[PDB]
C-alpha cells in the first residue's frame, strides 16, 4: 500500500451489471459503453479459464481511455490472477532476446494454484540441550518451547538437531516448526531478552513473543506462475535471477518439461491452472519478429489472453518499411478482435473531471468546473486533469479552500498546452533550435 | 612477494568512508540496507519466505536470507548437497538426471561411455604426455595497495589476500 | 478442457492404402496438401533420409500449422519434433548459426534401453564385520559389510564390497533407512525413512518415503529417450566434479556457447558405436520452423550448408508471403521470402483458401470442439461473416458469442448473439475503414 | 576559497509568501510567469500527494531553464531527493534504457528513517569469555579517561573481535545497534613493551565509554532495489578488493520492486519511515529515443512515480528514433498530452545587464560602468553566455597589470583574445584549409 | 551416418594419371574440374607449398560442394579437413579475424610420435592408501603373468582409474603408460566366494604369458588450434568442447609456432597441411577478405578452397559490385576452377546414382521421366523427387517406382517454377513487400 494518487486511481473494475451492462457513471468509469461491454466479455473470457490465446486489440485516439479500460479489466478481475502489464519498449532487451523478453512475459501471465496445510509451531524455545552421545551417530532431544499463555514438551529428532545446529537457537529465541513439512525458522530474539547480552550484533533482530494457542493450523493459498517455474529449474539457486531478472535465455527443453509436469500436477490434483491477461500496453513499438512470434506463440495450449493497446493510425511497422493499420501487420490484425474506443463530448469529460477532483481531494465550483470543461472540450482531457491539481495548489497559496475561476485562469495562464506552445514556436522559431541546428542566440544585431 | 607497483592512499579516505567512526554511517546504513529492509528477512517478509520456500523445497526458510548475504566464492565453498523435500516444484530436468546418474558407473556401460566423451577423447589422443608449449612473458602479483600509518589496513589487505577458508 | 486455437486437429486424416477424404481427423478439405504431408509423413517414418526440406506455402489462414500439427501428431510423441518461429534464431548469448544447430540437434532423437540388477528397500541390519587378523595403527579392519534389506513380499541379507561402508557413512545410512543399490557401481543412496518409522519423533525434516514394493533384486528393463541437443549438453558442461569453476558455473547464470564440431563428431562417433553394438537406435524427427520469410540471408547460407549433413532432420518450414525481398538483402525479389539457392533444395506444397462451405464445417467444428451450441441461421449468418471478412475472426468470435448467450442464461447461439458480437468486437476492415475516416489520429 | 561554476547566484526562486515572483530576488533576474510557475509545481511538490506529475519547461537556449530547475531542487531543500539527468544518461551498454529510466524514477523517492547511534570505544582492560566449545557470553570491560564500563556480549561480537585479533590493550570501536567491531590499536600504556613493535599505538580516548546519537538515514527506494538484488551477493563492511567476478546491473524485475514497496510500507505503518517523494530532472529531453519516451508514458502512470521536470531548447524537430514524426521541441505528441508547458522567454538588454552585475558580483570582480554596457552590448550582439563567460578572463587580464577594476581596455582585450561562434563561423567560410 | 546429398561420393574417381574417368567413384563428368581437383588433391598430398587459395566457381546444382566432398573423400584420413560456411564466422563472443584464424589453424595438423609402454596381466595384490578426506591416493600394484612379477607404485590417477571399471585382484587389465588408459580384459582367477553385489559376468581371459612391459610408439594428430586452446588457459581441453575461448593473444600463437618448430626440428613431430573449405564465400564481409589476403601468407597456412554460385554480385560490407562477390585483392591471388553445366546424359546417370544410393529401383521410363523434369527444372527437384516417389510406390504395395509415381509426386510437390507462376497468378492472397493482403475470398 505505497500508492499515491496516479493518474487512473479512480477506477475500481468496469461498471456494470449482472447482464454485463455498463452503468453511464459507476465503479470510477464514465462513458465508453461498448469498450466496456466489450471488456466485460473479454473479463468473462478471462474468468471461465477455457478459452485461451486470444488476441484483443483495444485500439482509439490518445487520451479515450484504452489503458483506463485495461485498468478497470485488471481491477475487476481481483487477486490471484496474473495480470501482466508491460509496454511496448519493455522488451527491447541486451541480455535476453526479443523472442525470449516475449515469451518471459507470456509466462508470467498464466499461474498454477497450490494450497498446502501448515501446522504451525511458533514460540519462544525456553532451553534446548545437546545430548552428545557416546557414539555420536545419533541425537535426540526434548524441545522446551512457549507461549506467552502455555509451554509444551516436544520430542526431537536428529534432523532437528543438526538443522537447529544451523541458524542456532540460543534458549530465548522465537522460532517456527512446522509439523508434515519439518520447516525450520528463527525470526529473532525475543523482547524478554533485549536487555541481556548489551550489545545487538549483525544477524540478529527482535520480536515479540507470540501468544494464544502454540500449535496452530493454517491453509496458505500460493499462485506461481509459468515464469517462476522457469527460472526456479532453471539453475540451482534460481530464486535470485527470479528477483534480479538475471534468468538469461532459459532453454525450451525444461519449458517443455516444466509444460508436462504442470499437466500431470492438473490431472494428478496437486495443482490447477490460473490463466490470467498479459496487456502489452503501446503495442506499435514492437519488431516485425517480435509480431510474428507474436502471431505464432498465441497457439499454445498454455497461453494467456493477450489484450493490445495503441493509438496509431496508418502508420509504419517497425523493423520494415511500409504503413500498416494501427501499426501491426495484417496477418497479426487477423487474429484479433478490435474494441474500439470512441471520444467524449462536454458531458463524460465534465464527469471525468469531477471524478478525478474528488479523486483528488480538490474542491471546485460549478463555473470552475464549467470552465475547465470547455478547455478539455477545446483542448484535451488530461490538460485540464492536470490544470485542476495545480488550480488547487494556487487556491492553497492564496488561503482558499476552493478552487475558483480565477484560479484556473491563472494556472490556464502558467502552463500552456499544445497548441498555444506550438503556435508561440513557430511565431518565434528563430529563437529555437530546429531539425538542422540552426539557432538565433542573440537577440540583437 | 610484492608488486613493485604501490598505490599510496591517505589514511583519511580509508579512516572516514570505509571504516566506520562516531561521525560517519557506514554500519547504520549497511544494516539498514542488508538486515532491516531486506525482502527475505523472515521477520518481516513471512510469506516471501514460505512462498521460496515452497518454491525452492528448502527446508529453512532463513536459507534465502542467508544466500543473499554471502559473497559468491564463499556460497561456492561453504554449499553442501542438503536434502529438499518432495513436495515443491523444483524436481529435476532429465539430463541432470543422467549427469548424477553417470557418477561411479564403469566402463562398457552405454549411458557412461554416452555421457565420458571428453575423457575418451583425453585418452585417445594422449594427452596426459604432451607438452607445455606457452608459457606467460611475465607473471605478477597484485598491485599492493599502502595506506602509510594504519596497522588496520594491512590486516584488512592481509585477510583479503590470504582469506583462509 | 482448454482449446487454443488448434487441438480440433488429430492427424492428418489419412486411411492407409489410399488418399484423404474430406472431413477426417478435425481438417476439411486441404485434400493435395493433407497427402502431400502424409507422403512426408511416411518418409520420416522410413527413417532412412536426412536434411530433407518441405516448404509449405499459401495465404493465411490456410492451415500450414495445421499441417504441421497433424504431421506431429501423425508420427506420434515418440518421435521428436521441435515447433520453431523464424524470430527465436536473434540471440544475444550466441550466434544465430549456434541456434540453428542447435534446434537442429534438438530434433535428432535417440532410443537407448538398458539393463540394471537392483537391490532397495528398508535396511534391517547394517554390521560391518572385522578380520581375523586385523592390522595394526588402525581401527575396525572391515572384512566384507553385511547389509539387511526388506521389501514386500520378502527380504534378504546381502555381504557386499568392504569399501562401500565409506559410502555408507558418507552418505548417512541408518537402520530403517530405505536405500537404493544398484550393481556394478556401488553408490548407495538412501531415499528416506520408511512409513513405519514415522511416529517417534514429534518434529523432524526428512519425508517418509513408503516401503518399496516387489521384490527386493530385480532387473528392470529401462528405456531412455534422449535427443542428440542433450547429449552434447551434457558432454559440454562436464560432470559434477570438486572444483570452484565447476560451481561457479553451477551457481551463475547457464549462458549458451558455441558447441564445437569436434564435440558434435565424438558424440556421433560414440552414438554410432553403440547403434552399430545393437543397443541404441536413431529416431529422427522435424524440425518445424515457422515464418520463415523472418530468418535473413545469413541463416539461409547456414540452411543450405547444413541441409546436406549426415545427421539432419527433416525441416518443414511455411510463409505466406510472395514474391518479397529476403531479409538482409536490398533488391533480392524471391517467392515467399526464401532465396533461390534453398528454393532449388525443397519441394514446394501448396496450400490453398477455401470456400463457403468449408468456412463454415470449420466453423462448426471450432464450436463443437468448444462445447458450444449455434443455431443452424446462427451458423448459416457466421459462414457469411467468415467468407466475407476473415476465417479467423469468425472462428475467435465463437466465444464471446457463447458469452453472450450465457449472460442471457441460454445455451445456444442465436442471430442476436452474433450481431451484439459483431457489434461489439470490430474486425480488421472495420478497423482500417474507420481509421482512414477518421482524422484524430 | 569559493567555486562558482555557471551557477550558484540561484538561492532559490525569491518569491513571497503568496507566490509573486519579484524582479530580482535569489539571484533571478526577470522571468516572472515561469518563476511563479515553478513555484506552484515546488508546492505541489511539497503537497507530497499526487505521483508521477510531468511539467515541460521549453525555450531559447541560454534563456534559464537549468537555472529554473536548481531553483525549485534549492527551493525544496537537500531534505527533498532530486535526481539530475541528462538525456544522453539514459542509453548504457550494460543494461537495457528502459531499466536505467527506471532505477532513475525510484532514485526520486526517498524515505526518511530515525535511527540511533550508540558507540562503546575504550581500551580493552578485560576480555573473559564463558563457554556452555561454544562460547556463551562474553565479558569485555572497555576503559577511557571518564572511566570504565564492562559489557556482556553474544558470540557473534567474539566471532567478529577474533577477526580483528583483539587483545587485553588494544583500543577498539563497538557500535551497539549494528555489532560493527574495528581496532584502532593498541594503547600507549603497552607502547613500551618492546622498544620496536609491529603494532601501532593509539592514544586513550577522552570521552566518555558510552556515546549515544540520533541520527537521520535518508536513503531511496533505488538504494533498497540494489542491496535487495545483489546478483553475485553481499559483501564485508571492510573490502579493500571487488568480487573476482564483475557484477553488472540487472533488468530488475518488478517482483522484487513490488517486495521493496511491502516492506517500505510496512515500516511507512509502524511510524519508522516517512516517505519523502522527489523530482526526477532530465535535461535536453529531445535526444531521449522513441522507445524511451513510449516507456515514459507507461511509468508516467504508476502509483509511486515522482515529479518529472523535462527541458528542451528544440522547436519543431524530428523525434529521435523516428523519421518524419514532426513534434514540437523533439518531444512526441501523447507524451505532450501529459505534461504542462512552462514557457521560458528570452531577455533584453537591461536584464542581461543585470545577469552581467550579478555574476561579477558573485565572482568577487569590480566591473566598472562604462565596462558593464560594454558587456551587455556585446551579450546582446553575441550570446548571453559568451558575455557571462569573459569575465574571468577579464579579471586576470585586470589582476596581471596589477588592477581590481574591469577597464573598457581589458574587456577589449578579452574580445579580441576569445572569440564567439558568431566570428569564428566568419572565419570558418572565408578560409581555405580547415580554418 | 544416414543418407546425405553427397552421401553417393567416395573420392574423385581419377587414375594415376590424374585423368577423370567419366563414372566412377560416384562422380560423373565435369572432367575439367575433377581433374584440376586432383591437381589440387595431389599438391596438398605433396604438402610442400602453403597457403594457395582455390576458387570453385560455378552455377547453383552443378557440383561444386559435391567435388570439395570428393577432394575430402580423396584426403584419407588424419589430414584435417575444415568445411565450414560463409554464416559461421559472425559470432558474437569472437571477431572475424580470431574466426577466421581459428579456422585456419584448424586446417594444420601436428603429428606427434609418441614412446609409451604396455602393461597386460594378472592383478595379484592392490594396495590403495587414501588419507581420510580422500584427496592423497597413492599405493602399490602387483600385477604378474605366466613368467614375471612387478610391484609397481601407483599415483592419483592411476588409483583413479582403478576405482573406475574395479579391478578385484585377479582380472587381467591393459594399462597404456602414457595415456592413462586402464581396459579390463576379463576375470581370470573366477573367485568362489564372490560378493552378491555387482553382476559378476566378467569374461573369462587367460593369463597372458611373456613379457609383462613391452614397448610401443604410438602416432597421433592434433591440429594447432587444440594446442592453442589447450595452452591458452588452464581448462583449456573442457574450452576445446564448449568453444568457450574467446579471443586467444598473439603471444600464445606465437610461442606455440615456435614450440612446433622446434619438434619438427627434434624430430618428435611432424606438420601435416589440410584444407580450409569455406562453403558460400560471398557470404564474408570485406574484413574477413582483408583479413584472408594476409593470412594465405603465412607459412602455417592451409590449401584454402572456397566455393560461390554469385555472379556479378554485391561485395558483402562494401556498396560496390564485383566478380563472384570478392574482390580483386583476394581473386589476385585466388586459383579459380571453373564448373560448368549438365547435359541429359549426366543428369541421367546422376539420377540413376542417387536412386541406387537410396537404394530405390526406378524403371527405364521413370527415370527418363525425371530426366526431363529435371532437365526443364533443376537437378536437386528431380533428385529430391526419387525418395518422394519411392514413398508413393512403397504406399501401393509394389517394389518399383513406375511412371505414374513420378506423376503424382510431380503433381503434389511443386518446383520454383509453377510455384511462381502460382505466386504470380494469386498476388492477392500472399503478403506482398508492402504488407497488403486479402484475407476475404469475398
Ligand atoms: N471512461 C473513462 N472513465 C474514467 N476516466 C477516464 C475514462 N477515459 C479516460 N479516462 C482518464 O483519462 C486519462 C487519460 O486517458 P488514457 O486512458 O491515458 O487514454 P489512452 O488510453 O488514450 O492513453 C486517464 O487518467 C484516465 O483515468
Ligand atoms: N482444413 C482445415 N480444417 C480444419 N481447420 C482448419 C483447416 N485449415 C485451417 N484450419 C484452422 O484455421 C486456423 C488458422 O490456420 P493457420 O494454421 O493459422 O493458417 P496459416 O498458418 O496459413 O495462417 C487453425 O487454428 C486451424 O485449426
Ligand atoms: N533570470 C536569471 N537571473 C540570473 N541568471 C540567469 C537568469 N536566467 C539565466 N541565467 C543564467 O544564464 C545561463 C543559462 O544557462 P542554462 O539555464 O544552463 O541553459 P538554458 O537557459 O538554455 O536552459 C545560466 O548559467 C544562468 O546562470
Ligand atoms: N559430378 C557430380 N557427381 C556427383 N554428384 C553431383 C555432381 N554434380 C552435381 N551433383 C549433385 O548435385 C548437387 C550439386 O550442388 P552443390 O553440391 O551445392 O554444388 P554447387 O553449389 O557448385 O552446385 C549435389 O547435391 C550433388 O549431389
Amino acid at each position: 500500500s505505497l500508492s499515491l494518487i496516479a493518474a487512473h486511481s479512480h477506477i475500481t473494475g468496469l461498471g456494470l451489471d449482472e447482464n454485463l451492462q455498463p452503468r453511464p457513471t459507476s465503479e470510477g468509469m464514465v462513458g465508453q459503453l461498448q469498450a466496456r461491454r466489450a471488456a466485460g466479455v473479454i473479463l468473462k473470457m478471462v474468468q471461465n479459464g477455457t478459452i485461451a490465446g486470444r488476441a484483443v486489440l483495444v485500439a482509439g485516439p490518445p487520451s479515450t481511455g484504452k489503458t483506463a479500460l485495461a485498468m478497470g479489466v485488471s481491477q475487476s478481475l481481483g487477486k490471484d490472477v496474473p495480470f501482466t502489464a508491460i509496454a511496448g519498449s519493455e522488451i527491447f532487451s541486451l541480455e535476453l532476446s526479443k523472442t525470449e523478453a516475449l515469451t518471459q512475459a507470456f509466462r508470467k501471465s498464466i499461474g498454477i494454484k497450490i494450497k498446502e496445510e501448515t501446522e504451525l509451531i511458533e514460540g519462544e524455545v525456553v532451553e534446548i540441550q545437546i545430548d552428545r552421545s557416546i557414539t555420536g551417530g545419533h541425537k535426540q532431544g526434548k524441545l522446551t518451547i512457549k507461549t506467552t499463555d502455555m509451554e509444551t514438551i516436544y520430542e526431537l529428532g536428529n534432523k532437528m538437531i543438526d538443522g537447529l545446529t544451523k541458524e542456532k537457537v540460543l534458549a530465548g529465541d522465537v522460532i517456527s516448526i512446522d509439523k508434515a513439512s519439518g520447516k525450520i525458522t528463527k525470526l529473532g530474539r525475543s523482547f524478554a531478552r533485549s536487555r541481556d547480552y548489551d550489545a545487538m550484533g549483525a544477524d540478529t533482530r527482535f520480536v515479540q513473543c507470540p501468544e494464544g494457542e502454540l500449535q496452530k493450523r493454517k491453509t496458505v493459498v500460493h499462485t506461481v506462475s509459468l515464469h517462476e517455474i522457469d527460472v526456479i529449474n532453471s539453475r540451482t539457486q534460481g530464486f535470485l535471477a527470479l528477483f534480479t531478472g538475471d534468468t538469461g535465455e532459459i532453454r525450451s527443453e525444461v519449458r517443455d518439461q516444466i509444460n508436462t509436469k504442470v499437466a500431470e500436477w492438473k490431472e494428478e490434483g496437486k495443482a490447477e491452472i490460473v490463466p490470467g491477461v498479459l496487456f502489452i500496453d503501446e503495442v506499435h513499438m514492437l519488431d516485425i519478429e517480435c509480431f510474428s512470434f507474436i502471431n505464432r506463440a498465441l497457439e499454445d495450449e498454455f497461453a494467456p489472453i493477450v489484450m493490445m493497446a495503441t493509438n496509431r493510425g496508418v502508420s509504419k511497422t517497425r523493423g520494415t518499411n511500409y504503413k500498416s493499420p494501427h501499426g501491426l501487420p495484417l496477418d497479426l490484425l487477423d487474429r484479433s478482435i478490435i474494441i474500439t474506443t470512441k471520444s467524449y463530448n462536454e458531458q463524460e469529460i465534465k464527469t471525468i473531471l469531477s471524478i478525478r477532483a474528488q479523486e483528488e481531494e480538490v474542491e471546485l465550483s460549478s463555473d470552475a468546473l464549467d470552465l475547465l470543461t470547455k478547455t478539455g472540450v477545446e483542448t484535451s482531457l488530461r490538460y485540464s486533469s492536470n490544470l485542476i491539481s495545480v488550480a488547487q495548489q494556487i487556491a492553497m497559496k492564496r488561503k482558499n479552500n476552493t478552487v475558483e475561476v480565477e484560479d484556473v485562469k491563472r494556472a490556464y495562464l502558467l502552463f500552456l498546452d499544445s497548441a498555444r506552445s506550438v503556435k508561440y514556436v513557430q511565431e518565434n522559431e528563430s529563437q529555437y533550435i530546429d531539425d538542422q541546428g540552426n539557432v538565433q542566440i542573440s537577440i540583437a544585431k | 612477494s610484492r608488486n613493485p607497483i604501490k598505490y599510496s592512499l591517505p589514511r583519511l579516505i580509508y579512516e572516514d568512508l570505509i571504516l566506520p567512526n562516531y561521525n560517519n554511517d557506514v554500519d547504520i546504513a549497511n544494516k539498514l540496507k542488508n538486515v532491516k529492509f531486506n525482502i527475505f528477512n523472515p521477520s518481516t517478509n513471512y510469506e516471501l519466505c514460505l512462498f521460496l520456500s515452497k518454491l525452492t523445497g528448502e527446508p529453512s526458510l532463513n536459507e534465502f536470507f542467508r544466500v543473499s548475504t554471502t559473497p559468491l566464492l564463499k556460497r561456492v565453498i561453504e554449499r553442501t548437497n542438503g536434502p529438499k523435500n518432495t513436495d515443491s516444484l523444483s524436481f529435476k530436468t532429465i539430463t541432470q538426471e543422467l549427469l548424477e546418474v553417470t557418477r561411479n558407473a564403469p566402463s562398457e556401460g552405454v549411458m557412461a561411455s554416452l555421457l565420458n566423451v571428453e575423457k575418451h577423447a583425453y585418452e585417445r589422443e594422449y594427452l596426459n604426455c604432451i607438452q607445455r608449449g606457452y608459457h606467460p612473458n611475465v607473471s605478477a602479483p597484485p598491485v599492493t595497495i599502502e595506506v602509510l600509518g594504519s596497522s588496520h589496513v594491512t590486516n584488512s589487505i592481509n585477510n583479503e589476500l590470504f582469506d583462509p577458508l | 478442457t482448454r482449446t487454443a486455437a488448434h487441438t480440433h486437429i488429430k492427424g492428418l486424416g489419412l486411411d492407409e492404402s489410399g488418399v484423404a477424404k474430406r472431413v477426417e481427423g478435425g481438417f476439411v478439405g486441404q485434400i493435395e496438401a493433407r497427402e502431400a504431408c502424409g507422403v512426408i509423413v511416411d518418409l520420416i517414418k522410413a527413417k532412412k533420409m536426412s536434411g530433407r526440406a518441405i516448404l509449405l506455402a499459401g495465404g493465411p489462414s490456410t492451415g500450414k500449422t495445421a499441417l504441421a500439427l497433424a504431421i506431429s501428431q501423425e508420427l506420434g510423441p515418440k518421435v521428436p519434433f521441435c515447433p520453431l518461429v523464424g524470430s527465436e534464431l536473434y540471440s544475444v548469448e550466441v550466434k544465430k548459426t549456434e541456434t540453428l544447430m542447435e534446434n537442429f540437434r534438438r530434433a535428432i532423437g535417440l532410443r537407448i534401453k538398458e539393463t540394471k540388477e537392483v537391490y532397495e528397500g528398508e535396511v534391517t541390519e547394517l554390521t560391518p564385520e572385522d578380520a581375523e587378523n586385523p592390522l595394526g595403527g588402525y581401527g575396525k579392519t572391515i572384512s566384507h559389510v553385511i547389509v539387511g534389506l526388506k521389501s514386500a513380499k520378502g527380504t534378504k541379507t546381502l555381504r557386499l564390497d568392504p569399501t562401500i561402508y565409506e559410502s555408507i557413512q558418507r552418505e548417512k545410512v541408518s537402520i530403517g533407512d530405505v536405500i537404493y543399490i544398484e550393481a556394478n557401481t556401488g553408490a548407495v543412496k538412501r531415499v528416506g525413512r520408511s512409513d513405519a518409522y514415522a511416529t517417534e519423533f514429534d518434529l523432524e525434516t526428512e519425508e517418509y518415503v513408503p516401503l518399496p514394493k516387489g521384490e527386493v533384486h530385480k532387473k528392470k528393463e529401462i528405456v531412455q529417450d534422449v535427443t542428440l541437443h542433450d547429449l552434447d549438453v551434457a558432454n559440454a558442461r562436464p560432470q559434477g566434479g570438486q572444483d570452484v569453476i565447476s560451481m561457479m558455473g553451477q551457481l551463475l547464470k547457464p549462458k549458451k556457447t558455441e558447441i564445437t564440431e569436434k564435440l558434435r563428431q565424438e558424440v556421433n562417433k560414440v552414438v554410432a558405436k553403440y547403434i552399430d553394438q545393437g543397443v541404441a537406435e536413431l529416431i529422427p524427427g522435424v524440425l518445424f520452423i515457422d515464418e520463415v520469410n523472418m530468418l535473413d540471408i545469413e541463416i539461409f547460407t547456414y540452411l543450405n550448408k547444413a541441409l546436406e549433413s549426415n545427421i539432419a532432420p527433416v525441416v518443414v518450414l511455411a510463409s505466406n508471403r510472395g514474391m518479397t525481398t529476403v531479409r538482409g538483402t536490398e533488391d533480392v525479389i524471391s517467392p515467399h521470402g526464401v532465396p533461390p539457392d534453398l528454393i532449388d533444395r525443397l519441394l514446394i506444397v501448396r496450400t490453398l483458401p477455401y470456400d463457403k462451405d468449408e468456412i463454415r464445417t470449420i466453423i462448426e467444428r471450432r464450436a463443437t470442439v468448444e462445447r458450444l451450441q449455434v443455431e443452424s441461421s446462427a451458423l448459416d449468418l457466421l459462414a457469411t461473416m467468415g467468407t466475407e471478412t476473415s476465417l479467423r475472426y469468425a472462428l475467435q468470435l465463437l466465444a464471446p458469442c457463447g458469452i453472450l448467450a450465457q449472460t442471457s442464461n441460454r445455451k445456444e447461439i442465436v442471430v442476436n448473439d452474433v450481431n451484439e458480437a459483431k457489434l461489439l468486437f470490430l474486425d480488421a476492415k472495420r478497423s482500417t475503414k474507420i481509421l482512414e475516416t477518421s482524422a484524430n489520429y
